[PDB]
RNA sequence: AAGUGUAGUAUCUGUUCUUUUCAGUGUAACAACUGAAAUGACCUAGGCUCAUACACAUUUUUUGGCAGGACGGGAAGAGGAGACGUCGCGACCCUCGCAGAGUCGUUCUUGACUUGGUCGCUUGAUGUUUCUUCUUCCCGUUC
């Protein structure tokens, strides 16, 4: 339908260790 | 509200109690073939969807001011239209193979309203009345009697030839 | 008047960047690198979740089978009716009440064991089975 032709940090939490899985027990 | 085939697909259908079968009729409102119970339906229509499957209609509770529009239907054999406002019938009713019509606790007021029942040839065997203001008005049993001698039950009492041959001298 | 080479350092800027996992290397842990790849369904981030020979030889299916006009009621008047059954409208009648029924073992619900009938129709409805329509009035459909 319609196909006519014409005529956010991501580097930088791994960088500084954020966002990686853990746990406190 | 309006009695519509969307309706019609999807109301409980199942079989009576009494194994007479049927597809009822309930997308949001009113029913057939079966329960047409309490949807306020105001005029029958659209009973085309109903495509014939059914001995009963369950009509009780609802607004329904006449008994018109009824597509022919051979199988429909039971009509209870309890506690509804028909004030008229029809009259080219004809659904041959009508046994049994249920028309209590509605307001048919005149002896000659009730004319059209005649027309049910010799299949209306049962009918109910009673609830409705013609029931009060003078020689009411025997005038449904001299109309329609097809009934063999009136109001739940049986007609009886006395009552038969009253009607005959009146 | 300007100017070279060896090693090495710092600093800009440009540019790159995850669909998800798993396992290995690697790392202080990361990072990074190396390999593969689920698809489907369901419930309110989650899942002890799930899945990838015969039917023709006596009891059944290959056989004992074959032979204004018309219509439709209901009534009246003139020249459809007997059995024999089987299920209904009424009732002067019968009868008089909550439980497939009746008992027990164990537990909050199951396993065992026993064993309308009658009279009318005052013109109710129906399949054997023998014999021998017209006219008039009313109410529906069709043209």
């Amino acid at each position: 339908e319609g196909a006519e032709q014409v005529d956010m940090p991501y580097w930088l939490y791994k960088l500084h260790g954020l966002d990686r899985e853990y746990r406190c027990e | 509200m309006k009695f519509t085939p969307s309706i019609v697909i999807d109301a409980p259908q199942y079989y009576v109690d009494h194994f007479n079968g049927k597809y009822n009729v309930d997308k949001c409102v009113i029913l057939r073939d079966l329960q047409l119970e309490t949807d306020s339906e105001s005029m029958p229509s659209s009973l085309k969807h109903l495509t014939k499957p059914t001995h009963i209609l369950d009509l009780t509770n609802n607004d329904l001011i006449m008994i018109p529009d009824l597509s022919r239907r051979d199988d429909i054999h039971t009509l209870l239209l309890g506690r509804n406002n028909i004030v008229e019938v029809d009259g080219r009713l004809l659904p041959m193979n009508v046994q049994n019509l249920t028309l209590s606790n509605n307001s048919i007021r005149r002896f000659e309203d009730l004319q059209r029942l005649r027309r049910a040839p010799r299949t209306l065997k049962n009918l109910t009345l009673i609830g409705n203001q013609v029931c009060h008005l003078a020689n009411y049993r025997e005038h449904v009697l001299r109309l329609v001698p097809h009934l063999e039950t009136l109001d739940f009492q049986n007609v009886t030839a006395e009552e038969r041959k009253s009607a005959m001298s009146f």
